[PDB]
């Protein structure tokens, strides 16, 4: 029975470089290819690499291209991924699979990949901004308004709205990791169209990581 | 019956004086051709051969190599060190070989006109000695070897696995001749047209196509042999620019050379040939292709080149 | 170059789930199809158009023709619920590609189609030289969309970064994505649109900097 295992993975500040390998067993190694592939958190899967039975071919997709250097060894049976220059955006589980045959075929057995996560570690506050409401964003009776939390590291945010006075209607997304590394989140509560230029809404942000604290008032555009 | 691994001894046709180099060495290590050797044959018997897996293979392989090592000495080999050696140049001239079994033992002959390499055969003979075989140390082409007597044959251990390489017997003896190289195109062409018959019956009638190896060593990429002791490594991109459904071919000699014998580099010195197209290797490229298939020349293994020799014979035991 | 599947299938139990696949160089290159469930490796389930490995379930067919091939799944139950890719090659062979993945859900709750929101940049932000469109999906079930974000008619690619549909606390649920632009580009087009895909229909809101 196939057995595919794959080793390296961790955490490094971008800049550096890594090595993951990929130890096989139950079935002729030497006769297979073998693809890397790369799946980012709770994203769909990101082919890397291929290599032949005999290394004397082997391909890279043109993200990692120029960085990313795919290796092998049928003597120990292994297979390898070097990586000179890690970016934000390579932090994913990084998936070892065979191949149908040895010269670009497709991926058949693939092996419970390894954890890359690449991250500065450099603590920065948030820069809040007002997402005011405009025509289209009402929806009939009903307009939405919110803020959007900025560059900041490392997570997470609280946000809540005049002080957790405002509960209904209101609801929070999950952060997205930019390629600057960092993270933005975005806020939102939905209001009567009427209360638009009545009552106040203050958003309010929580960065207890910087130890930082933002209130930031939502207005209507002059419009 | 049940094979049996032993050590042949090769009967050559040879002789002593002339200078030749396999003749030099055919004298002390192989002996004069029976004038005849009794093929007793059989009709109602079969036996399982498995070109795949049979030590006459392997002995003919060290027999060439004890050759190459006692004849041909190159300058220089790297193979993990160093050595320094003179590199007399030698008449390198391959000549019929033959394999006979001693006393006790025989060899069992498949005469059966189209045999797939593998599983039993019928019609099966006894000899004491094997056929006019030449040992010749080519690639990608086989070169002076036992055409098939009627059309065309291939064969493979597993045609669904890629790696495998691929063996191919001709209806006829294609002419090439080298000095750069040269070779009727025409001939080339139908030979292409019987292979894709074969090929095309043996994969579900897909289109069949022809192209060129692409990386590896020179040694592979290339047409490479010998002539008159010298290397010669030839581009034989001419021969593979078609799909279905005369030629002069540029060469090189570079003394620079990676050692069939072992994983190695061995080195000789600058200097101071018509033969046959027998047979051809190739290798499948799998792919995705929905309905186009390629083929592409390849090599380097020999135990490949002597299969296409030894399919038919194996060792056997009796009384 | 590209392949192109459904974002999300809803099925109610028992029913036949079909997947499709959509790419150039499917015309003369195979389709092999791809099974992950949730926190576990995917797996091959169908590979060159029709052909199985058995034994998997037979209920797992795939019709290869022309420009798409199909994955169909006879009667779908709880356990097929997973993320399925089809991937190929491009043109030349060398290079293999994934599609978008389709999420394929039981039916525990009816089907909502997404509400979408579109927030162009605010004043502060440009004046502190920097600009993003902020892209808001809510109120969607099966949670499972693509997102395309268009400068007038042409599709872009560089500086969309988007979420995965997390879970609201009506049950339903809510993706964003974040276009970010330098001030120039957003004052150079005319308009700027993001596209929501999900099962069905395509929702597309524009804004522009003319606008306000
Ligand atoms: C020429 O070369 C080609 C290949 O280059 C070759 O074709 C392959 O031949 C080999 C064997 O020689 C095949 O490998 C074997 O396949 C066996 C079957 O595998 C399938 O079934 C597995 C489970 O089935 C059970 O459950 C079902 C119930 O539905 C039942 O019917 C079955 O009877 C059985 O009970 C399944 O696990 C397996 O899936 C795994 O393996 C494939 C491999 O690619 C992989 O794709 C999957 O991701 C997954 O890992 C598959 O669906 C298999 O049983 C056999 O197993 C070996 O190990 C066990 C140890 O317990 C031994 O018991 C067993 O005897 C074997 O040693 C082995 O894996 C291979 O599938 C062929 N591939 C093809 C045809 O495409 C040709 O034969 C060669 N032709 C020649 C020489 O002429
Ligand atoms: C497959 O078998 C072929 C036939 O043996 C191989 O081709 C032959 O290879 C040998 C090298 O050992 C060549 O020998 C050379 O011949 C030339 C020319 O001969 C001259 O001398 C005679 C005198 O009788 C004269 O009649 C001729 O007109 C020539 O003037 C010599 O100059 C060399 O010194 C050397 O003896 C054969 O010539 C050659 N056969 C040919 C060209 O027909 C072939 O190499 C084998 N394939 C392999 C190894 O891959
Ligand atoms: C070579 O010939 C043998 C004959 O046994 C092939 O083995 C079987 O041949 C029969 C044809 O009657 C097929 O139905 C079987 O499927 C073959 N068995 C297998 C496992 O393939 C053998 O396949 C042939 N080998 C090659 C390379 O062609
Ligand atoms: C390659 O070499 C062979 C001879 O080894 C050539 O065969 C000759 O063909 C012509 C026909 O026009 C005959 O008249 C000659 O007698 C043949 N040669 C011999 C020795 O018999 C063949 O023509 C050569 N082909 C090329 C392209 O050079
Ligand atoms: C066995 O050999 C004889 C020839 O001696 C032949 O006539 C016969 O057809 C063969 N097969 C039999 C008897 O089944
Ligand atoms: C004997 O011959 C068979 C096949 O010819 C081979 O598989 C086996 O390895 C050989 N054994 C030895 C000791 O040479
Ligand atoms: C067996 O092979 C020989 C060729 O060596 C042939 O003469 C004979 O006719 C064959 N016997 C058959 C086909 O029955
Ligand atoms: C090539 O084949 C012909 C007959 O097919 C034969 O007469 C000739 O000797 C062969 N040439 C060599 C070098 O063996
Ligand atoms: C091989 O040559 C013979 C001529 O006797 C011919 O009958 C046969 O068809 C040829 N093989 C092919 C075309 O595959
Ligand atoms: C053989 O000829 C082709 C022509 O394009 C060339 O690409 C290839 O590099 C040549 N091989 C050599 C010199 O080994």
């Amino acid at each position: 029975q196939v057995q595919l295992v794959e080793s390296g993975g961790g955490l490094f500040q971008p800049g550096r470089s890594l090595r993951l390998s990929c130890v096989a067993s139950g079935f002729s190694f030497n006769e297979k290819a073998m693809h890397w592939v790369r799946q980012a958190p709770g994203k769909g899967l990101e082919w890397v690499a291929i290599i032949w039975y005999n290394s004397i071919h082997k391909n890279y997709a043109d993200s990692v291209k120029g960085r990313f250097t795919i290796s092998r060894d049928n003597s120990k049976n292994t297979l390898y991924l070097q990586m000179n220059s890690l970016r934000a955006d390579d932090t994913a589980v990084y998936y070892c699979a065979n191949a149908g045959g040895g010269k670009y075929d497709y991926l058949d057995v693939w092996g419970r990949g390894t954890t890359v996560t690449v991250s500065s570690a450099s603590t920065k506050g948030p820069s809040v901004f007002p997402l005011a409401p405009s025509s289209k964003s009402t929806s009939g009776g009903t307009a939405a308004l919110g803020c959007l939390v900025k560059d900041y590291f490392p997570e997470p945010v609280t946000v809540s709205w005049n002080s957790g006075a405002l509960t209904s209607g209101v609801h929070t997304f999950p952060a997205v990791l930019q390629s600057s590394g960092l993270y933005s989140l975005s806020s939102v509560v939905t209001v009567p169209s009427s209360s638009l230029g009545t009552q106040t809404y203050i958003c309010n942000v929580n960065h207890k990581p910087s130890n930082t604290k933002v209130d930031k008032k939502v207005e209507p555009k002059s419009c | 019956w049940k094979e049996a691994n032993t050590t042949l001894f090769c009967a050559s046709d040879a002789k002593a004086y002339d200078t030749e180099a396999h003749n030099v060495w055919a004298t002390h290590a192989c002996v004069p051709t029976d004038p005849n050797p009794q093929e007793v044959v059989l009709e109602n018997v079969t036996e399982n051969f498995n070109m795949w897996k049979n030590h006459m293979v392997e002995q003919m392989h060290e027999d060439i190599i004890s050759l190459w090592d006692q004849s041909l000495k190159p300058c220089v080999k790297l193979t993990g060190g160093v050595i320094t050696q003179a590199c007399p140049k030698i008449s390198f001239e391959p000549i019929p070989i033959h394999y006979c079994a001693p006393a006790g033992f025989a060899i069992l002959k498949c005469n059966d006109k189209k045999f797939n390499g593998t599983g039993p055969c019928t019609n099966v003979s006894t000899v004491q000695c094997t056929h006019g075989i030449r040992p010749v140390v080519s690639t990608q082409l086989l070169l002076n070897g036992s055409l098939a007597e009627e059309e065309v044959v291939i064969r493979s251990e597993n045609f669904t696995n890629n790696v495998k390489n691929i063996i191919v017997q001709l209806n006829e003896s294609v002419q090439i001749n080298c000095t750069h190289c040269n070779i009727s195109r025409e001939k080339w062409q139908n030979t292409l047209k019987q292979i894709v018959k074969k090929l095309r019956e043996q994969f579900k009638n897909k289109t069949i196509a022809f192209a060129p190896s692409s990386g590896g060593d020179p040694e592979i990429v290339m047409h490479s042999f010998n002539c008159n002791g010298e290397f010669f490594y030839c581009n034989t991109t001419k021969l593979f620019t078609s799909t279905w459904n005369v030629i002069t071919l540029p060469c090189r000699i570079r003394q620079i050379i990676n050692m069939w014998q072992e994983v190695g580099k061995a080195m000789y010195a600058p200097p101071i040939c018509s033969s046959n197209i027998t047979g051809l290797l190739l290798t499948r490229d799998g792919g995705v292709d929905t309905t186009k298939e390629t083929f592409r020349p390849g090599g380097g293994n020999m135990k490949d080149n002597w299969r296409s020799e030894l399919y038919k014979y194996k060792v056997v035991r009796i009384e | 170059y590209e392949l192109t599947q459904p974002p999300s299938v809803s099925v109610s139990p028992g029913q036949t789930a079909r997947i499709t696949c959509s790419g150039d160089t499917l015309s003369t290159k195979w389709s092999y199809w791809c099974q992950q469930k949730s926190g576990q490796a995917p797996v091959l389930v169908i590979y060159e158009g029709n052909k199985r490995f058995s034994g998997t379930p037979a209920k797992f067919s795939g019709f290869h023709s022309g420009t798409m091939a199909t994955l169909t799944i006879s009667g779908a139950q709880v356990d097929d619920e997973a993320d399925y890719y089809c991937f190929s090659t491009d043109s030349s062979g060398q290079t293999w590609v994934f599609g978008g993945g389709t999420k394929l859900t039981v039916l525990r709750q009816p089907k909502a189609a997404p509400s979408v929101t579109l927030f162009p940049p605010s004043s502060e932000e440009l004046q502190a030289n920097k600009a993003t469109l902020v892209c808001l999906i809510s109120d969607f079930y099966p949670g499972a969309v693509t997102v395309a974000w268009k400068a007038d008619s042409s599709p872009v690619k560089a500086g969309v970064e988007t979420t995965t549909p997390s879970k609201q606390s009506n049950n339903k649920y809510a993706a964003s994505s974040y276009l970010s632009l330098t001030p120039e580009q957003w004052k150079s087009h005319r308009s700027y649109s993001c596209q929501v895909t999900h099962e069905g229909s395509t929702v597309e809101k524009t804004v522009a900097p003319t606008e306000c």
